[PDB]
């Protein structure tokens, strides 16, 4: 805390209760004036027009940096202790990384525009600059900072602490798009600017109001299932997805003949239906996409349209048993066309009605089928005498 | 939020109520009457209590030589209070279950009209009509005594516990201080017309909200005229003050501070008699509902200690009138959501509860004011801004994973959902918001949610009176045409929409498109709608209290208005919860009275005692939700509070397959023909290790999955492994590892394990006697998404996967243990080479260095140590 005649190093700390408490544990009794100030572990650093002076906590000197341009931005991105990292914008368009034991800032990012503001990724391997025209530039830092992509009109920028590819800016028509990778952004339409972003919240700050939003994980999901990338919407989805959402991940994961992702989709469901299916489907696997994806909506509860995709591969045997199972015959009797499975097909059905202690319906499928040893059998058991 | 009759207490000699206080802690309610009647009775505030009618003490007291008029409760000791005509206030403590004095006073100088606790319940201002106050304490120190000037009539507490709030007999308020007394202000009344004094007759100040960022309204005013004026502060400028034609004599705020209840003793002028009608409000003046009870005289009103009842005295005696508070609660894909209060914010806080997994996500909506649910998905309603008329309308998922969001500036009344729509109505615009493709199948595959947000939504504004046509221009215009018949009620079905108007019309639109295509005359107007599966019938909760169930039929679909077939049998006063079974479209759960009635084509099943909110009603199970038990302990859902019923049906076919033979169930089974009961006895003849009942039944109903199941388990051979498969179907998962083991086969049960993935039950049966370290990583994959990077590193040190724990590692800001990393990591080059990359950007490139040697490239470590110099 930068005072009228002081600056007062305050350490938090929780007692035994649990209560968290604050302790002032420095104070630096010079009269500072500076554009920019940021605490580290064990020393202050304070930056004027050109000067970036790092103090220690007594009030000696520790080190100072002279730029090329007037410092606009300068923060703190973290490290080890005594050699954290700052970040630097300059008036030239200089993103610097100053070293606080290091006297020579290394150069990141040089832009065209001076920079009003800029953060770095959590792995610091991707950087996002806002120059003085409130355009935003997102690039993969290296050699040479490969641009990933550009915005217009941003008025503030956060980085996902816990997430490395995820962005979360707000722009002028107070609205807070959230990217995920290389996908579009689900945007909010929400006052203020966002100043963090974590995993599953996002603090956007409007005037006096701090307000938490929630990180919608679903709307990645639903997009990274469109476009048949599974391994990204596995990620996405372990963040904390809904049930329903698991369940169509790993129906799609199946629907696209990728089964070990979809082992896993299931676990979070507790719905042993879809268990079976899957352990059905590694069984057929052990041992074709547009086959198997009409056993994926036989196992849904849409048998026609199975039969379809069955129909699509050119056998139809499959479909036919498929329908022979359900014992429901009439949907089953146009599917099937060949000369033998016509009267497969009736036998069973005499079979089945055997069973079922329908007789005199037995009799008449035997009729049609013509196997009078056992019509003689089931007719003296359905009782008609005339028939007989 | 309903009300309705469930018990009357006659005094004894039929003496006429003049004052009655209920207590909160404990629930000693007492009344008063004339000749010195005073009684006290304890009434068990819990459910069971509701339910077996507890009252388990009755003691009349005595010391008063007249008519008890005024007693008042202390629930932090448990403290009675009551006076007398005659001028005298007499204290009662409970000394081992009785009740007996402990102070009698006698002032012979007036008559004592209001005294009341602070929120603490440690100072009584007993006042009188000359206006002398006196405040004394818990024990009986007097801490001051004066004699104000004015005439005092009604005295109230202030809710932060310093202020003091008097009533003149004139009509005028002042505001004195708690322990001076001298006359701090005066509050600002609007109100009051001010040409004639005019007396009051409820001044209360609940503190539920006192350490609120924005107090609500919970100062009330009331005059004998009738007009009661809701106020947040002191000298608020702003109050919303609501008028209601009837007169009143008394005022109550509920425990919770939600609900003002002021009551009115209606003379002989109506039609329907003398009577006593209470009214119920929430803080915003809304008008809640309203209840009628036959009378001449008002004794007073009081509310339970859990807010759930309230006693009235009507005449000599006692009604006590089950309150239904308006829950905002859902549920959906086997999660309850419901919202509540806390003291100390202004938004409500709105718990996702799933009761399968006792999984709890809450999240934060400021101004609530509706929710619903279907299929995959779930809507909240909410109003952020009192003053600026802006609905917010966010479509959401399981978890509540915000989906979609809509902003509408028009003033919402009424709101309803479907699997494709979200319709809200104000006074006579409605607007639609399909934010789905009806025509599309919702399925597994496709859910409501991702659906919703693959396509495009579709906004409306249509009026009421319009003719809405398939060709009518959608648009977004409300109009304020001035027609007197305002909509009261609204209702939506899978295919239709219902409206209902003030008068008594019902509109009947469809949806895809979106065409008025019928109107019926009802017999009133209806306050509650609602619509069964296939939008055949229609069940009604009319604005007097008879539910009806009419016939809605596509034959008969005619724009002239006409009357409405009803069915029979069908016909139930006070009403406060309905549902319809979404699978079946005949039967139909009712929450009545304290009673819950399963309503199959008419005739109605023996009734069942409870108060559980209904939550869902399919397969002919009927889950409930014990709402008043739950918001005791929001944050703290127990399952204990879902509550699971059946059908009579059902019930059925559980006696037959509990004793009877396997064909008596099928018999039973094939004659009523439901999927349920198809699916109760496959399951009951498996585990019974007979497979030609379920695979019939699981060809009835159309299950191909369950048939495929039944098969493999028919095809194997040893009868212990396919009664531990039967138990791995039905989530019998312990049982199935048990009867795996008994055949020494270990790896079964490990595979099941996997399979269901609690990881810690494979590492359980690991450990017992490669995959131990496979579902220690799988462990630390789910500490490291739920941000618990100690935990996640803990397991991968156990797994010994480096790769992740290096990232770990860089997230926890520990270098020490990075740069230890290379010593054991050796033999990977990649990871050398993330490490090096990330020294580098950390700013160590020392150490970086050395792990780009240990990669055999050093062209990255003399270029990482020349950029950082």
């Amino acid at each position: 805390v930068q005072l009228q005649e002081r600056v007062i190093v305050f350490e938090f700390f929780y007692d035994d209760d649990r209560t968290m408490r604050y302790q002032d544990i420095a104070q630096i009794r010079r009269r500072l004036e500076c554009s920019l100030l940021c605490v580290t572990t064990g020393a202050i650093i304070v930056s004027n027009d050109k000067r970036i002076t790092m103090y220690d906590f007594q009030g000696n000197k520790r080190r100072e940096w002279s730029m090329e341009s007037p410092v606009q931005l300068m923060k703190v991105v973290g490290g080890m202790e005594g050699r954290e990292i700052l970040l630097v914008g300059l008036n030239g368009g200089q993103v610097m990384k100053v070293f606080v034991d290091n006297p020579f800032p290394t150069l990141l990012h040089k832009g065209t525009a001076p920079v009003k503001s800029a953060e770095l990724s959590s792995s610091r391997s991707r950087l996002a600059v806002i120059d003085s025209t409130n355009t935003l530039q997102v690039l993969e830092l290296g050699e040479k900072n490969e641009l990933l992509f550009s915005e217009d009109n941003v008025t503030a920028v956060a980085f996902n602490i816990d997430v490395d590819d995820n962005i979360a800016f707000t722009t002028g028509d107070n609205t807070l798009h959230i990217k995920t990778g290389s996908l579009p952004a689900y945007q909010q339409a929400v006052r203020g600017i966002v100043v963090g972003f974590k995993a599953n919240h996002v603090f956007n700050l409007h005037y006096s109001n701090m307000m938490v939003l929630d990180v919608p994980h679903a709307h990645a999901l639903y997009k990274y299932v469109e476009m048949r990338d599974f391994d990204r919407a596995y990620e996405v989805a372990c963040l904390g997805v809904a049930d329903a959402d698991w369940k169509m991940l790993g129906l799609h994961a199946m629907s696209q003949l990728r089964l070990d992702i979809a082992r896993k989709a299931f676990t979070h469901i507790q719905d042993t239906k879809l268990v079976e299916l899957l352990k059905s489907l590694e069984l057929r696997r052990r041992q074709k996409d547009s086959v198997l994806y009409g056993s994926i909506l036989a196992f849904q509860g849409k048998y026609n349209d199975a039969a379809r995709q069955f129909m699509k591969t050119g056998c139809e045997l499959k479909a036919v048993e498929m329908y022979c199972d359900l014992k429901m015959w009439d949907n089953a009797k146009k599917i099937c066309t060949d000369e033998k499975v016509l009267k497969d097909l009736i036998r069973q059905q005499a079979r089945w009605a055997e069973e079922s202690q329908n007789f005199v319906e037995a009799a008449s499928l035997y009729e049609s089928c013509g196997d009078y040893a056992k019509a003689i059998g089931m007719m003296g058991q359905a009782g008609q005498v005339e028939k007989l | 939020m309903f009300v309705y009759l469930s018990k009357r207490i006659a005094m004894p000699n039929g003496v006429k109520v003049t004052s009655i206080a209920w207590n909160d802690g404990q629930g000693w309610l007492a009344c008063g009457g004339e000749k010195g009647l005073l009684k006290v009775l304890k009434v068990d505030g819990g459910p069971q209590g509701q339910r077996s009618g507890g009252l388990s003490s009755s003691q009349t007291l005595e010391g008063h030589d007249t008519t008890v008029d005024l007693v008042t409760w202390n629930q932090q000791y448990c403290k009675l209070t009551s006076s007398d005509v005659s001028g005298r206030i007499i204290v009662w403590v409970l000394h081992k279950g009785m009740w007996f004095e402990e102070m009698v006073n006698n002032r012979n100088s007036s008559r004592v009209v209001d005294f009341a606790w602070n929120p603490s319940g440690t100072k009584i201002c007993i006042t009188y009509e000359d206006g002398a106050v006196i405040v004394g304490g818990v024990d009986g120190n007097r801490y001051w005594g004066r004699e104000l000037p004015y005439k005092l009539a009604k005295v109230c507490w202030g809710a932060d516990g310093n202020s003091i709030l008097f009533g003149t007999a004139t009509g005028e308020v002042y505001v004195h201080d708690a322990s001076s007394g001298e006359h701090l202000s005066q509050v600002e009344i609007k109100c009051n017309d001010g040409k004639a004094p005019s007396p009051l007759a409820g001044l209360s100040w609940h503190p539920a909200w006192v350490e609120r960022p924005e107090p609500l309204a919970t100062l009330a005013v009331c005059y004998q005229s009738g007009k009661l004026q809701l106020m947040t502060s002191i000298g608020d400028e702003t109050p919303c003050n609501v008028d209601r034609d009837l007169p009143a004599h008394f005022i109550s705020w509920n425990p919770s501070g939600t609900v003002l209840a002021v009551t009115a003793a209606t003379p002989a002028t109506e039609e329907n008699g003398p009577g006593i009608v209470t009214q119920f409000f929430s803080t915003e003046g809304v008008h809640l509902r309203t209840l009628r009870v036959s009378g001449k005289q008002c004794g007073g009103i009081t509310w339970e200690g859990g807010g759930l009842r309230v006693a009235i005295g009507v005449d000599s005696s006692v009604y006590f009138a089950n309150v239904r508070p308006n829950y905002k609660y859902c549920y959906f894909k086997k999660t309850a959501v419901f919202a509540f209060t806390v003291p100390d914010k202004v938004e409500e806080s709105v718990m996702f509860w799933n009761v399968n997994t006792n999984e709890r996500r809450t999240k934060s909506v400021r101004g609530l004011q509706y929710m619903n649910a279907c299929k995959d998905a779930c809507v909240l309603i909410s109003r952020p801004d009192t003053t600026q008329q802006q609905r917010m309308i966010q479509l959401v998922n399981a978890i509540g994973s915000p989906l979609e969001t809509r902003f509408i500036d028009m003033e919402l009344y009424t709101y309803d959902m479907n699997s494709s729509a979200v319709v809200c109505c104000g006074d006579e615009s409605i607007y639609i918001w399909q934010f789905r493709d009806p025509s599309t199948a919702v399925d597994a595959l496709d859910p409501i949610s991702m659906q919703a947000s693959r396509a495009e939504s579709q906004e409306r504004v249509i009026h009421v009176c319009d003719l809405v046509r398939g060709d009518t221009a959608p648009t977004m215009k409300v109009r304020s045409a001035l027609t007197n018949d305002l909509i009261s009620a609204m209702c939506v079905s899978e295919t239709h929409m219902f409206v209902s108007l003030e008068s008594g019309t019902l509109h009947v639109y469809q949806l895809s498109p979106l065409q008025l295509v019928s109107k019926y005359i009802l017999f009133a107007r209806a306050q509650s709608m609602s619509v069964n599966c296939n939008s055949t019938q229609l069940a009604v909760i009319h604005l007097g209290g008879i539910t009806n169930v009419y016939c809605i039929e596509r034959e008969k679909f005619s724009l002239v208005p006409c009357k409405a077939d009803t069915i029979d049998g069908v016909e139930l006063k006070d009403v406060w919860n309905l549902r319809w079974a979404v699978d079946d479209p005949h039967r139909f759960a009712v929450m009545e009275k304290t009673r819950m009635l399963v309503y199959n084509h008419g005739v109605a099943e023996e009734p069942v005692q409870s108060c559980a909110n209904l939550c869902k009603f399919k397969s002919l199970k009927i889950r409930t939700l014990q709402l008043d038990e739950l918001l005791l302990d929001p944050e703290r859902p127990r399952k204990d509070y879902i509550v699971d019923f059946e059908a009579q049906l059902l019930r059925d076919m559980r006696a037959v397959l509990r004793d009877g033979t396997a064909k008596e169930a099928y018999e039973f089974a094939e004659s009523h023909n439901t999927k349920k009961l198809w699916e109760l006895l496959a399951e009951h003849t498996l585990f019974q290790l007979d497979f030609t009942y379920a695979e019939v039944a699981f060809i009835h109903c159309k299950d191909y999955a369950a048939i495929q199941f039944v098969k493999r388990v028919r095809s194997l051979d040893d009868p212990k492994k396919q009664l531990a498969e039967v138990n791995a179907y039905y989530r019998r998962f312990d049982e199935a590892e048990r009867l795996y083991k008994d055949v020494d086969r270990k790896d079964l049960a490990l595979d099941l394990r996997y399979r269901l993935g609690d990881w810690f039950g494979v590492v359980r049966l690991v450990q017992e006697g490669a995959l131990l370290f496979q579902a220690w990583e799988n462990i630390g994959d789910h500490y490291a998404s739920r941000q618990k990077w100690s935990k996640a590193a803990q397991y991968y040190t156990q797994c010994r996967h480096y790769r992740k724990l290096a990232r770990i590692f860089y997230i926890i800001e520990d270098y020490e243990m990075l740069t230890q990393l290379i010593s054991m990591g050796e033999h990977d080059k990649e990871l050398m080479v993330t490490l090096g990359n990330m020294l580098l950007t950390v700013g160590l490139a020392e150490e970086a260095a050395k792990a780009f040697i240990a990669a055999n490239e050093p062209r990255m470590a003399v270029n990482g140590c020349v950029q950082v110099n």
